């Protein structure tokens, strides 16, 4: 049995009680607790839980301010060591050197792990949640002063390290692959002739690849700070969730572009060619595990303007109808099949972010911030663990990069796509629907004929990659 | 038994998710997990008739505006929600109704107008303005306070009645 | 899918972190930041089966025997790493094996002996000496380079296969 400092000179030694900490019914899992108890466990001396550190650092701002968090971990770090024991006093009083058995044990089993864990929190804080520091300069000065006060040849390794990470973070990612990326594919449009780039002139395989690289980069850029507290749904969403919104807006624009390409091709035969090309792009998206790409296509095919084009879908080959149907099925029954498929593939992949947003929002609106026990308001940590489980799954899929070569011009083409032009949403959306009524009138109005608009061959080069280089 | 597919639509931040949660979840359990299977279905008894409610709430995904048509086509009845302290969300209702009519290709779709009280900020849409809008559309108006659970059952049950009487 | 808890151990500076980050992000970390304790997650298909890897990257030879034991309790498999250009790190291996055997109280805990930094020409530990040690423990020996990525997947995935057949 090891003695702890007096709860009178060190606040993190109060014993655990149903009034300051609650556990979830293999390390313990915290359901709720006071901020002091949460910090104690965040830096517990008995076991490790890097998972706790990420959860806490990702979600603490709703129950503790940055400045207060720093003050508390500094207090946690400053552990008073015990007084010599009776055996030591005897030795000291005889003029001998004390064995200090308990002092040495206390340092090895309590002080060292607690202080190392506090420093670990500081390191992860600065390395992965540096925005707290970018937004508050005094907080950073306090951190630097603290790390700079840490004495001892032992802690030296970590002090120097954290100091360097901090400096690196203030003044401002190579990739190695198992294999070599496949060769870029070209169809009608040739390299350098960006003016000719379009849905049917670029190779469908390369369209899916370049959009996958683009969508992957957008997905990988979303930080947890843009999600916690449901900030993307609030009035300052543009300020707090810029990367998320940019990712969603690209997806929306691409869906609208697919719809536009379809309804503006008035000639039935050419429209059938346009729809088939888009389904081939979906097929490559599936091969690449770009789920965001797959749903962009499904969303377009199920939009009001396109969904009603019976004469067009009637001419689509069965193998393609099947492909579209199976893609559509991923979202049915609340994405049941999509969730099963995502959990089974081999990354890299580009997940559909929508699911995550809804789950985070509901977790936050359906759980209380605090649980009350005997008049005490304990932080509801299980709520935070649930949100961090979601941000954690998002981060896991953000790690693996795609082994595909970027083609600058094609990438530029898609970055600048603007189907809506200068029109407002409602007007553009009404335009697409009116175009749909024009090209395929409601029954019993007869189907009119329209002149061709494409002067180049409409035959698709297919979706199987070629291999010459 | 009959299953009713209900879709909750409206501007972001009006409390659509809280309504769904309040209707579905167990209000007598410490923790709620929306990632759990079928946390969107609830068996209920309405006017002595037992049925299964399947609720699609896309709160949080409002920015994916091009996915709206697809999400809406899955429903038989719709809850059109606005926040009583947010006039813009009230003014958006008209377009949501028109879009629902378009994707269901019918001028007579089962729906209920729902005004939700999200917090204690000042109300900007009065009961009469909303009642008049609902009357002009020929649909019921229900006011809720998802936070206190008032009117939640009423909003969904009223919608189911609209579906049964279509 | 099955979850596997892997733990990477070995003397400080051998490449535990670089190996893990290369596996996780396909990125080579050139700077040296001593580790205290970090965790990573990786979904990957191995032998046609989808796995969820939990990788615990520990701090090495930092003379914190107390904490180390803490990491080994949870792990299902261990990657015991040394650098082929550092004899002392090779000599530290048996200490880790003994500790693991002790902590988990078992003579056949799944593990892989990893000789890292095989991209460097100044080798001081011969493959034969390491292979003999691996045979004495009844485990595979795999040489790797977190820099070039050589043998990295092989090391981690072989460990997964051992945990799976155990
Ligand atoms: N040339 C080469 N250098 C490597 C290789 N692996 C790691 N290094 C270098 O070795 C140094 C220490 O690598 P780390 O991965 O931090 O070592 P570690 O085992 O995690 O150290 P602790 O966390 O202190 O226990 C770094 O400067 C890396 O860049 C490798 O395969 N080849
Ligand atoms: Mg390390």
């Amino acid at each position: 049995q090891m003695r702890l400092p007096s709860a009178d000179v060190y606040r993190f030694a109060e014993p655990d009680s149903e009034e300051n900490i609650i556990f979830e019914e293999g390390i313990p899992i915290i359901k709720a607790g006071t901020v002091i108890k949460l910090i104690e466990r965040l830096t517990y001396h008995m076991y490790a839980d890097p998972n706790f550190v990420r959860t806490f650092l990702t979600t603490y701002r709703s129950f503790c301010k940055p400045q207060e968090l720093l003050s508390l971990i500094i207090e946690r770090f400053e552990i008073p060591e015990p007084e010599p024991t009776e055996a030591d006093r005897i030795a000291i009083e005889n003029g001998d050197q004390p064995l200090s058995a308990e002092l040495k044990r206390f340092r090895k089993e309590y002080i060292q792990p607690v202080q190392l864990r506090v420093l670990n929190v500081c390191r992860h804080w600065v390395e992965h949640h540096f925005y707290d520091f970018e937004r508050d300069a005094y907080l950073l000065q306090r951190m630097e002063e603290f790390i700079g006060t840490v004495r001892g040849k032992a802690m030296k390794k970590w002090v120097e390290s954290i100091t360097k990470i901090i400096q690196r973070k203030k003044i401002a990612h190579n990739i190695t692959f198992q294999s070599s990326p496949p060769t870029v594919e070209w169809h009608i449009s040739r390299p350098g002739h960006i003016e000719t780039f379009d849905l049917l002139t670029l190779h469908p395989i390369e369209i899916a690849r370049q959009l996958t690289l683009l969508e992957s980069d957008l997905y990988r850029a979303v930080q947890p700070s843009e999600l916690v507290g449901s900030v993307w749904t609030k009035e300052d969403k543009e300020i707090n969730s810029p990367n998320l919104l940019k990712m969603i807006r690209h997806t929306t624009n691409l869906t609208l572009w697919f719809e536009k390409c379809i309804v503006e091709t008035e000639n039935l035969e050419e429209r059938v060619a346009v729809v088939s090309r888009i389904i081939e792009i979906l097929q490559v998206f599936q091969e690449l595990n770009n789920f965001n790409g797959v749903l962009e296509v499904v969303s377009a095919m199920n939009s009001s303007p396109v969904y009603r084009l019976d004469h067009t879908f009637e001419q689509i080959p069965s193998r393609q109808k099947k492909i579209l149907e199976e893609a559509h099925e991923l979202s049915e029954d609340h994405y049941k099949k999509y969730l099963a498929k995502l959990r089974s593939i081999n990354p890299p992949c580009v997940p559909f972010f929508g699911i995550y947003l809804t789950n985070i929002l509901k977790t936050e609106e359906g759980n209380p911030e605090v649980l009350k026990r005997h008049g005490k308001e304990l932080i509801n940590f299980s709520k935070r663990r649930k949100v961090a489980e979601i941000t954690g799954e998002i981060q896991q899929y953000q790690n693996q990069p795609y082994c595909l070569r970027v083609e600058s011009d094609i990438k530029r083409f898609f970055e600048n796509l603007n189907p809506m032009g200068n029109s407002m949403e409602k007007e553009f959306t009404d335009y697409l629907f009116n175009k749909s009524l024009e090209i395929e009138p409601r029954n019993p109005k007869p189907l009119p004929r329209f002149p061709k608009k494409y002067s180049y061959p409409l035959k698709s080069p297919g979706v199987r990659p070629s291999n010459p280089r | 038994m009959t299953e009713y597919k209900l879709v909750v639509v409206g501007a972001g931040g009006v409390g659509k998710s809280a309504l769904t949660i309040q209707l579905i979840q167990n209000h007598f359990v410490d923790e709620y997990d929306p990632t759990i299977e079928d946390s969107y279905r609830k068996q209920v008894v309405i006017d002595g008739e037992t049925c299964l409610l399947d609720i699609l709430d896309t709160g949080g995904q409002e920015e994916y505006s091009a996915m709206r048509d697809q999400y809406m086509r899955t429903g038989e009845g719709f809850l059109c929600v606005f926040a009583i302290n947010n006039t813009k969300s009230f003014e958006d209702i008209h377009q949501y109704r028109e879009q629902i009519k378009r994707v269901k290709d019918s001028d007579d779709v089962p729906m209920v107008l729902v005004g939700n009280k999200c917090d204690l900020a000042a109300r900007t849409v009065e009961s009469r303005q909303a009642q008049d809008l609902a009357r002009s559309y020929g649909i019921p108006y229900i006011e809720t306070s998802a936070k206190t659970r008032q009117g939640v059952e009423d909003a969904f049950y009223t919608l189911v009645r609209e579906i049964r009487q279509h």
